[PDB]
């Protein structure tokens, strides 16, 4: 391919700076362009590189473009949360309507929101027509605990998704598990490694 | 720059079109095609009203445009390699539209709504973190065209909620296996227990129309909304 | 006076076919061959690499070598936006260079389509010559467009080509300054006219191309001379033949004369009917077949 | 609109009889670029002709100079023969040392 990107995804810790790269042979590189794309969304232009040595700034995002090293360079400083998206590397081989874009795989950007208080837990849910039908609730831990999916085929475990209570400024991770089957909701997140402090209310 | 539809399910072998509407006065036209691994390819393009030119890969797509607004890529006889997130373009700098989902089945006979539930808060969840959060399990529907919305007492909330970025496979060993999808709304617990409050979770599943003939013994599996719902507690 | 010139062909036969030709002169010597078949401009002189560097001459190869390519798809995609309007074959030809002056030149940039005259660039982008079809405002709107291409454009006419042709004629003195002796034959035809003989003085291997040649009776120059166009050779000399219509009989007496810069006063004279002129005749005699009729 | 190739055959010296010699082909005037010639003696065409590389004149017609090496007699006959879309059968121009 002509147009490539690095790293596959990354991982940054909320708040931290985190980089992106881009690597391409097209010839002629008339420009440069980083897209955003949100999940489910379409294609948002961030900023343009024109220069032979180009340095662009816009927010928190600022790029660089070196056409002799035939590279760029995209820089999130402080990231948020909501920049979880995938970001497009696009180099332009004519500077006017008769150009043909090139686009990269692009890089999935995730965002690990920073738990102040971790505080690890597993409830039990209930329906909310029958009271045989239940699932369980991993919720209030840290980022740094990883959610491993399902060693039986019975059991279904999502993975961790993290919500933002606006008004109140709190975040919280939270996976959710359920099983037609002794399917217990103590030991439901067994595949996982959980920490020690994590309450397990009594069914 | 609008596209039509947002998401389709076809069949092997059936017609569809994607519209792409602009009011920029722009000239160009582009259609691309998004699948993981690859980045945007480009399909047909135009460079007006009246023109149609072949890209990267044009094989089993056609293209028309009949006025300076519109562009449309057809597919006469789909194949299920077909299946990707098709995106249209315009512009001399270009400008995206929001996306067009299009999954393309051998057969329909296992295409099925969602099972859709709603999971009331845990007393000691309320007790220990005085939030109450709420969990809903869309279950056993084909293909994951899916998207959820949780409603609070009639209008929709994005505040306290997160839902999978992927549906899970319900047999994973299998080709063509049904999806789960689960969503949490998490509200303060004050909130869960007022008994005026009210919450129903929406999932919107895209899959047969009109034109789709059927002839199982199930009701046939239309594009509907599924809703679960729940209300609160003062116990 | 010397002109310095670029020029250019291009063939589109249809929507995938297409080879781009050019050759570059200076005066009247070829300096650079550049054929679709090769992706490298070759020298065709030992001095074709006027006074620049390496480093200086790999830039501007590359330069160019971007515009080959970029050219060819730059078209293909015009007549793409005018379909139904123009269509294949189509036929380009570009001529473009600069004329030397006391350190004084003026650039150009001429481009022709189907064999026509129809655009320049002037100034700071591309202009229709008047007397140009309407359908080619839209390609030169969109061509215009391109501020990368016109600021290179620019660069070259403004300040490379006189640049560079300035270091040619210092590395290249030596070989536009050469002096080369022409020899001289002669020969006759019938005329179309009834009774009426075409001399010809035959004048060939002559470098420079300025030459005088006139056919006299001693210190009279015979106003019916004509002369011919300037032909080339293959060492890059030149063949001239001049002409004279005579009724059969005023042959004798009329001489050839021959006046060229290599020859410094020593002019070439051929008289009709001299011992030199018989020798040389007999020299040249055939069947006849198949002459001009 | 499409315009006819002239063909003008000549030598680079005097044509002296059984003496090696090169003789010039020279078509001008011609467009399209694309041109088949040929230079032949007696008939059958000669293997060894070079080329210059083409050209345009200010009236933006085509030109190209092909020659070869030959040696001139009394009956052995040298013709240009070109091949050009401007013309329906292609053109032969014999070689007249007289002209
Ligand atoms: C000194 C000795 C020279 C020896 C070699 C001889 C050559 C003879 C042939 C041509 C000489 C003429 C010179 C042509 C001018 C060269 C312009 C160079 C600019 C160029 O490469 N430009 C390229 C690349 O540009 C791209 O990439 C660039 C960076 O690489 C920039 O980023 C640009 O923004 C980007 O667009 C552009 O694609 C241009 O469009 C090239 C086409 C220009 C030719 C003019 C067209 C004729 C008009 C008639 C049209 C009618 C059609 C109707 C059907
Ligand atoms: C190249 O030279 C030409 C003139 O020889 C310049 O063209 C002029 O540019 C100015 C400002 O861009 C305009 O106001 C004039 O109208 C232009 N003149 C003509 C005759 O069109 C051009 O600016 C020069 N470019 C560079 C890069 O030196």
């Amino acid at each position: 391919t002509q147009v490539e990107q690095s790293p596959q995804s990354l991982v940054v810790r909320q708040g931290e700076n985190s980089v992106l790269q881009c690597n391409y042979s097209v010839t002629p590189d008339n420009h440069l362009r980083w897209f955003k794309q949100d999940t489910g969304k379409g294609l948002v232009s961030l900023t343009v590189l024109v220069d032979q040595k180009d340095k662009t700034s816009n927010g928190r995002y600022s790029a660089t473009l070196d056409k002799d090293a035939k590279h760029s360079t995209l820089h999130i400083t402080a990231t948020l949360l909501d920049d979880t998206a995938t970001y497009i590397c696009v180099v332009g081989d004519r500077g006017s309507a008769l150009g043909r874009l090139h686009f990269g795989a692009g890089t999935q950007l995730i965002v690990i929101p920073d738990i102040q208080n971790p505080d690890p837990a597993v409830y039990q849910l209930r329906d909310s027509k029958s009271s045989d039908k239940s699932v369980c609730l991993f919720t209030d831990f840290d980022s740094q605990t990883n959610v491993s999916q399902s060693k039986d085929s019975d059991v279904y475990i999502t993975d961790k998704c993290v919500l933002d209570m606006r008004s109140m400024d709190f975040k919280s991770n939270s996976a959710v598990a359920w099983s037609n089957k002794d399917f217990a909701c103590a030991n439901a997140f067994n595949n996982s490694i959980i920490p020690e402090d994590t309450f397990f209310p009594s069914p | 720059v609008t596209q039509s539809p947002r998401n389709k399910v076809a069949v092997t072998g059936g017609k569809v079109t994607l519209s792409c509407n602009q009011t920029n006065n722009h000239n160009n036209m582009y259609w691309y095609r998004q699948d993981t691994g690859h980045g945007l390819r480009l399909i047909h393009y135009s460079y007006g009203a009246g023109s149609t030119e072949k890209g990267d890969i044009p094989d089993g797509y056609k293209a028309s445009r009949p006025s300076q607004e519109n562009f449309s890529l057809i597919l006469e006889l789909a194949t299920p390699s077909q299946t990707s997130v098709y995106f249209c373009a315009s512009g001399d700098e270009q400008f995206f539209g929001p996306g067009t989902r299009l999954t393309v089945l051998e057969d329909l006979k296992n295409v099925f709504p969602p099972e859709v539930a709603v999971f009331e808060p845990s007393e000691a969840e309320i007790s220990h973190t005085q939030k109450a959060t709420l969990v809903c399990l869309a279950t056993g529907f084909y293909p994951d065209h899916v998207e959820l919305s949780w409603w609070v007492n009639g209008k929709e909330v994005h505040s306290g909620v997160c839902t999978d970025p992927q549906p899970l496979k319900e047999q994973p060993a299998l080709n063509d296996s049904r999806y789960a999808l689960s969503s949490r709304l998490r509200v303060s617990a004050t909130f869960w227990q007022n008994p005026r409050n009210h919450f129903r979770c929406q999932v919107q599943f895209y899959g047969l129309s009109e034109n789709d003939e059927w002839t199982q013994d199930r009701a046939k599996p239309v594009t509907q909304i599924v809703s679960a719902e729940a209300w609160g507690r003062a116990d | 006076n010397y002109t310095f010139r670029c020029l250019q062909m291009s063939s589109f036969a249809n929507r995938s076919w297409s080879r781009t030709d050019s050759v570059v002169w200076l005066g009247d010597l070829q300096t650079h061959r550049w054929s679709n078949d090769s992706a490298t401009i070759s020298f065709t002189k030992p001095w074709s690499q006027g006074k620049l560097s390496n480093q200086q001459w790999e830039k501007l190869q590359h330069m160019f070598q971007v515009y080959r390519v970029s050219f060819t798809r730059d078209i293909q995609e015009l007549v793409k936006m005018m379909s139904p309007k123009e269509d294949y074959p189509i036929e380009i030809q570009l001529s473009a260079g600069c004329e030397m002056y006391g350190n004084a030149s003026e650039s150009f940039l001429h481009v022709a389509f189907q064999g026509k005259y129809v655009v320049r660039f002037w100034g700071t982008s591309w202009q229709t010559v008047p007397g140009a079809p309407s359908w080619l405002d839209l390609p030169i709107k969109v061509l215009n467009a391109d501020q990368g291409t016109s600021a290179t454009v620019q660069m070259l006419l403004n300040d490379t080509c006189p640049l560079f042709v300035r270091g040619l004629l210092e590395a290249g003195k030596s070989d536009l300054e050469k002096q080369e002796k022409p020899v001289a034959w002669l020969s006759s035809v019938p005329s179309s006219a009834h009774g009426h003989r075409q001399l010809v003085c035959h004048v060939s291997g002559f470098y420079p191309k300025p030459v005088w040649v006139m056919w006299m009776r001693g210190d009279q120059e015979q106003q019916g001379t004509h002369r011919g166009d300037f032909l080339p050779n293959a060492d890059e000399t030149w063949y001239l033949q001049a002409t004279l219509d005579v009724e059969a009989g005023e042959e004798a007496g009329l001489a050839c004369r021959v006046k060229h810069s290599s020859l410094g006063g020593q002019d070439i004279i051929l008289y009709w009917g001299s011992l030199h002129h018989i020798l040389d005749a007999q020299k040249m005699v055939w069947n006849h077949r198949h002459h001009h009729h | 609109i499409q315009k006819t190739p002239q063909i003008q055959v000549y030598s680079r010296h005097p044509p002296e009889n059984g003496k090696p010699n090169i003789l010039n082909c020279y078509v001008t005037q011609f467009h399209p670029p694309h041109i088949e010639i040929q230079m032949l003696k007696n008939g059958k065409k000669i293997p060894k002709v070079e080329m210059s590389d083409m050209s345009f004149s200010k009236d933006w017609s085509f030109y190209i100079l092909a020659h070869t090496e030959f040696t001139p007699t009394e009956t052995d006959t040298y013709a240009c023969r070109v091949k050009h879309a401007s013309m329906a059968e292609p053109k032969t121009v014999y070689w007249d040392r007289d002209m």
